[PDB]
């Protein structure tokens, strides 16, 4: 088997995409996680008062 | 009882967000190199990274 | 076959709340003043804490069923061993042209 320099550059390239793909998959649900917590913990505060 | 629902939701994801880039740098190293090599080679690589 | 469907089910505990979460956060919003009585927040929340409990007691019986599939994982393990190597012979008589 044979790793050449091209070999290294798509290494790079796929974690540059992967990360990407990644972390705005998890981020696009931490916004909506949150969305979430503010309209709960304001109805807890609500109906708490 | 739902609030804490979304807490343990959303300490889950910071969690990932927190292991995302060396999750994904394993990730492409797998997809990049391990293909070629058997079980041994791909488990003994995998643990060096 | 429970194996399957059972975890390859996981929709409910997934779409069934991953929408129907997004169903809950808005009657909260036609609201802010006269929760108490709402209808529509009385439901969604109530549903949920049905709708949940599915997965997590469901869930405890999975794990003891994993433990059914192990059991007998483990009950066939020997044979599908001898299998393994008697290929591995047949495969030895290759040095014979």
């Amino acid at each position: 088997n044979y790793v050449t320099p091209r070999h290294y550059l798509d290494f790079i390239n796929q974690v540059v995409l992967l990360i990407n793909e990644k972390r705005d998959q998890l981020e696009e649900e931490q916004l909506h996680l949150n969305i979430g917590l503010k309209k709960l913990r304001d109805t807890e505060a609500q109906v708490k008062d | 009882s739902e609030r804490g629902r979304w807490e343990q939701q959303s300490e889950n994801f910071n969690t990932q967000m927190s292991t995302v880039v060396g999750d994904v740098v394993l990730a492409s190293a797998f997809l990049a190199y391990i293909g070629f090599f058997d079980q041994n080679f791909r488990t003994d690589l995998m643990r060096k990274w | 076959k429970k194996r399957s469907d059972l975890l390859k089910i996981q929709g409910e505990f997934q779409v069934k709340l991953r929408i129907l979460e997004k169903s809950l956060l808005n009657a909260l919003s036609q609201a802010s003043g006269n929760i108490l009585d709402d209808d529509s927040v009385i439901s969604t929340l109530e549903t949920l804490k049905k709708e949940t409990t599915e997965i997590a007691l469901k869930v405890e019986e999975t794990e003891t069923v994993m433990q059914e599939i192990s059991e007998v994982s483990a009950l066939y393990n020997p044979m599908a061993l001898s299998c393994s190597r008697v290929y591995f012979a047949m495969e030895e008589l290759s040095q014979f042209h």
